[PDB]
């Protein structure tokens, strides 16, 4: 890549975008984990019903 | 004195002709108004003078007078309780004789020339004296200010003034060779004051803060670096260190601070009280204050002035704590001066000798044997303020290469109301191994092992952060939940310290040691109870939790009984648990 | 600044100084330095630019024994929105905080386009509170900051996971962010007293459930919580 | 160029001028400028490089009343394949478009490895269209440019989401880009007439839905759309 001030600013903007993407993905992971932990209780109830 | 006239004026640069015999870096008086300048280049009959203040209105042909001496400070009685700028001019007397503005070319004396001091001789005629010896004593607030013969002066005493009241200009001792010794002398700020021998970092510098004294100790005469992020409580911690340290004299250097921050320092500091005497803390500190709009020469020379004053007080046999509020601003001033000299920069515009100057400042610290045979030390706590907290700045890299401790101040901790907001993950100290024998002799032979155990517990707590982020703490196993709760206890009951509390503002080494004893004993008992089948939540309800939480606020003289009682009841509470 | 100092410290005036474009001043300083054959410092700017900017900025303040005051609001356009450019960098070095305008807010039709998240006033705590503006000022500002940050993050999350997957409190924060942008920031040419601004802030905080207001004491919540936007807003 | 101008504008020759490496010319210009302490542009090249290169390049063209012509095809090696280097930058600012080669295309065995996206012809509009080459030339060129750029963007997307997650439109554009690179750009040493090239272009465009061809007028689409790539070969 050609080193220029405009290119440096573009790379810094890309770094900021990547960091924000990491934060957004972490929030998505938190939502998914909450859903997963509800669903595991549902699954254990279903498995007990299957045993019965 | 070499006297010449102005030949050319170009901004702050003045070329003076007829200056043959003038020496490099001597202070000169430029023009009829006597503006102070420095000789930076000699060429034939001419000298290049860099004027400190604005040169507008100067004309060609005005006299230039050389003082014959480089930049120096007056060392003697009258510096305590004083406020100076970067070149040691008393700001209060400047205000008295000039007003709210600092006018150019004002002449003031660093030490008051009218005040009488109670002189008490300690030498007799015929005695032979050398540099650093004590000629006599003078009372200055709670101190006995020792009048020292200058380090380069030796001879035989001829006449001694008897006990009485004299000003600092009165010659108290005159030698056989006609040398008159006064209550004060002058020393160049860029030359380190000589000592007999530099000692090893054996004894600790006790700041009174548990995290600093235990986890990241600095040795007496060591150097520490701190970052100043906004909202971290840096000023509370700095003034707490000034109040509660085991240093006799405090020297605070403000190099090019913001006007309002410098005002904050100059207003809050006189209100601090000295716990050793109950009077003002200012009676044992010297404040050096510079704003961003003062001359760049004073801002660059401020730290050298401060370290020279600290070295003088060390040579009197005291322990001195030196705090530089922003070495980043001093580095900015150095960069500006180098740019004015048209020097090729290194890295981000800084001169290639930035690290050399930083080392020359920091290496003046240390515990020494003075020329007078006594012991004294200078401990320097420097502060760095990068552009946006980016430590990659050359100033911070240069500082961290030479300082022995780094107390990472974090704004995130202060946001969570964790004070002092010192990030124990990023902080470090290189003095622990050298200080270990002192700890074993003076607080407990067990102490290093306890400190390592507490550090390991903190590391284990930090290792679980991503798991606790992913799932709640209630999803953790009892072993992991135990270390999470013990990390919480360690933080909130050992690491946190209230600087405004009447007894919690200060903590001795033994009280801190007892707190870690209690915490680790509780952790071991709980770890045994876990493998006895006991679940976590009965352990979390034990009153020993509150007992350990209250250990911070018990007074120093009541702590040993409280500690033994707490140890007994921590032993008892887990035995009765199912 | 000479006029400002004269008025404030010889006639007890409270003077507000507005410097409309410091970027133009710094460019003029660079041009003058080049015209005088001076070797520039970082990025072509004079090596003494920091000292010059300090001699400009540090002329404001309050003096002991004087009733007057000098307050400065320098204004500067960052050359490429780059905060690390020497001009904004040195200005942030010397000044106490900054007010940042948002191009996103401006393009969304919001005026004045002040973005609260990157903005900061370093001396704000010393000038607000009981006997100065009102006792609830500081806590209200903290709560507004935290709630707005939460709302703007949930706004990005809702794009991928959808509104139905959000928690009820997340939807409350989502509505709060939109209402805050539309009513608090977007005031137009209105001249709002501090009481009116605090009233609007409390009406916006009332959209959040009580007890979610962690940063505010229970006394202030009891005193001011509950009122609706419709009762006090300038327009719907 | 003196010889070329003399021939073209005194003896009515149609002259093609090839300059092998303008980079080597600029190196000598920089040597002279540095020896003379000239105020430089970027990367140490003299400030007057633009004017000197202009005095060289601007000597081509055609003249009213005269029958001859001068056509210039300078060749220059971009240092580190950097289009923003002063030599290619000033040349692009002076010349009437450029043909840019792609190292990525070359490494794949495609010859001639001409990358159409950074390439340009400023005078293209003057010499194509009805009565010059064919009525659909400009619209076909525009449609090819848009479709190939879309394919390159979808290639970028594939590296993030994988090819299996693509929709059918994205897959069609990806296949169009692949077939374009393999059949239109890659021609070897064969000499194609403009009619053959337009036939190949229309065969490639027929891979896309008829409604996607926004750049092309509907009459041209009715005339030429639908032909298969296998009909030209295989």
């Amino acid at each position: 890549v050609s080193p220029t001030r405009m290119n440096l600013l573009q790379r810094r903007g890309q770094l900021r975008l990547a960091q924000k993407g990491v934060d957004l993905l972490k929030k998505k992971r938190d939502a998914l984990v909450a859903e997963f932990f509800g669903l595991v209780r549902e699954a254990m109830e279903a498995r007990k019903a299957l045993d019965q | 004195m070499i006297q010449g006239v102005i030949q050319k004026i170009a901004g702050p640069a003045v070329i003076a002709k007829g200056m043959l015999g003038a020496r490099m870096y001597d202070i000169c008086k430029v023009g009829e108004e006597g503006l102070v300048g420095e000789i930076i280049r000699l060429d034939g009959d001419t000298a290049f003078v860099q004027v400190y203040e604005d040169t507008s209105g100067l004309k060609v042909g005005e006299p230039v007078v050389s003082t014959g001496l480089p930049l120096a400070v007056e060392l003697g009685p009258g510096m305590l309780n004083g406020i100076y700028d970067g070149i040691q001019r008393p700001l209060e007397r400047i205000r008295e004789k000039t007003g709210i503005y600092i006018t150019r070319g004002v002449v003031v004396h660093a030490l008051d020339r009218e005040k009488k001091w109670a002189w008490t001789p300690m030498v007799k005629p015929g005695d032979e004296v050398r540099g650093g010896m004590v000629l006599g004593t003078v009372p200055e607030f709670g101190f006995t200010h020792k009048i020292l013969v200058p380090p380069d002066v030796r001879g035989r005493v001829k006449e001694v003034k008897p006990a009485g009241e004299y000003t600092v200009e009165e010659p108290v001792v005159v030698l056989e060779d006609g040398t008159e010794l006064k209550m004060y002398h002058t020393w160049p700020v860029r030359r380190a004051r000589p000592v007999q021998r530099k000692l090893d970092p054996n004894t600790p510098f006790l700041t009174g803060m548990r995290i600093l004294d235990v986890l990241f100790p600095v040795a007496m005469g060591g150097t520490a670096a701190i970052p100043g992020p906004f909202g971290s409580g840096k000023t509370v911690t700095q003034q707490s260190l000034a109040k509660w340290s085991n240093a006799d004299v405090v020297v605070y250097v403000g190099c090019g601070e913001r006007g309002n921050e410098m005002t904050d320092v100059l207003v809050e500091f006189p209100e601090l009280t000295d716990p050793k005497t109950g009077g003002p803390l200012m009676h044992r500190t010297v404040l050096i204050a510079n704003t961003s709009n003062m001359p760049v020469a004073a801002r660059e020379a401020s730290i050298y002035v401060g370290v020279t004053i600290a070295e003088y007080f060390r040579d009197q046999g005291f322990s001195v704590a030196l705090m530089a509020d922003s070495t980043s601003r001093w580095a900015e001033a150095l960069r500006e001066i180098s740019s004015r000299l048209e020097e090729m920069p290194a890295e981000e515009g800084y001169p290639p000798y930035l690290a050399a100057r930083l080392a020359a400042f920091y290496e003046r610290a240390g515990k020494v044997i003075t020329l007078g045979g006594e012991e004294g030390a200078v401990t320097i706590v420097g502060a760095v303020s990068p552009p946006g907290g980016d430590m990659s700045e050359p100033v911070t890299q240069s500082t961290l290469r030479i300082v022995g401790a780094f107390w990472r101040l974090d704004a995130s901790l202060a946001f969570r109301r964790h004070f002092p907001a010192i990030n124990w993950n990023g902080s470090y100290s290189l003095f622990t191994s050298a200080l270990d024998p002192w700890y074993r002799e003076n607080v407990a032979e067990d102490y290093p092992e306890l400190r390592d155990a507490i550090s390991e517990l903190l590391q284990r707590e930090a290792g679980l952060q991503e798991i606790v982020q992913l799932v709640g703490p209630d999803a953790l196993q009892d072993a992991e939940r135990l270390v999470i709760e013990v990390g919480r206890i360690i933080r909130e009951d050992f690491l946190q310290q209230n600087a405004y509390h009447e007894v919690d503002a200060y903590c001795s080494m033994k009280k801190a040691y007892g707190i870690m004893k209690m915490i680790l004993a509780f952790y071991k008992e709980a770890e045994a109870a876990i493998k006895r089948g006991v679940s976590i939540d009965e352990i979390l309800q034990l009153p020993v939790l509150e007992r350990i939480g209250r250990a911070r606020y018990v007074s120093e003289e009541e702590f040993p009984a409280y500690f033994e009682e707490a140890m007994k009841e921590i032993q008892g509470a887990f035995k009765a648990l199912a | 600044l000479t006029v400002a100092e004269y008025l404030a410290f010889e006639h007890d005036y409270h003077v507000l100084v507005i410097l409309t474009d410091m970027t133009n001043y710094c460019e003029a300083l660079r041009e003058i330095g080049a015209a005088r054959e001076e070797i520039p410092g970082r990025r072509g700017y004079p090596g003494y630019m920091y000292t010059d900017l300090a001699t400009i900025y540090e002329r404001a303040g309050v003096v002991e024994g004087k009733k007057g005051s000098v307050t400065q609001i320098p204004i500067l356009s960052m050359p490429d929105d780059d905060r690390t450019h020497p001009i904004p960098d040195l200005t942030g070095y010397i000044t106490e905080g900054q007010i940042q305008l948002s191009r996103e807010l401006h393009r969304k039709g919001i005026y004045p386009p002040i973005d609260p998240l990157p903005s900061l006033s370093r001396l704000m705590n010393n000038g607000v509170g009981k006997g100065k503006t009102r006792e609830d000022h500081k806590q209200v500002s903290d709560q507004l900051y935290s709630a707005y940050a939460n709302g703007v993050d949930i706004r990005k999350l809702v794009a991928i996971i959808g509104e139905d997957a959000l928690t009820e409190n997340d939807r409350r924060y989502l509505q709060f962010a939109d209402a805050f942008e539309r009513f608090f920031i977007n005031q137009g040419q209105q001249n709002r007293s501090i009481e009116e601004s605090l009233q609007i802030a409390w009406a916006l905080l009332s959209m959040l459930p009580q007890g979610e207001l962690k940063r505010i004491s229970k006394d202030h919540i009891g005193k001011y919580y509950g009122q609706k936007l419709e009762e006090i807003w300038g327009a719907p």
